[PDB]
């Protein structure tokens, strides 16, 4: 359902993340904190 | 001094490139273990107008 795309994909610098959750596309650059692996826990 | 810009880099930007990064830049033999030295430089600076 989603990728990360970037350098260090580290939740610092500048790093494209791509997620899908069936309502809506999901898409973000963020210089910001994710977990280092953000499934969708259903 | 509100207004920076980059001085330094590994390589020019390509075409609309658009890099935050902070990090020291290394430009030779030392290491630079997270702070400014020999060969270990802060990569941005200001204007000051
Ligand atoms: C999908 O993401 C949007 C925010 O972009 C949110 O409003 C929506 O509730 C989410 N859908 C589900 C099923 O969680």
């Amino acid at each position: 359902r989603g990728w990360i795309f970037g350098t260090t994909l580290d939740s610092k610098t500048q790093s494209l993340l791509i997620v899908n959750n069936a309502t809506n596309v999901v898409i973000k650059v963020c210089e910001f904190q994710f977990c280092n692996d953000p499934f969708l826990g259903v | 001094y509100n207004y920076l810009f980059r001085l330094f880099r590994k390589s020019n930007l390509k075409p609309f490139e658009r890099d935050i990064s902070t990090e020291i830049y290394q430009a030779g033999s030392t290491p630079c273990n997270g702070v400014e030295g020999f060969n270990c430089y802060f990569p941005l600076q200001s204007y000051g107008f």
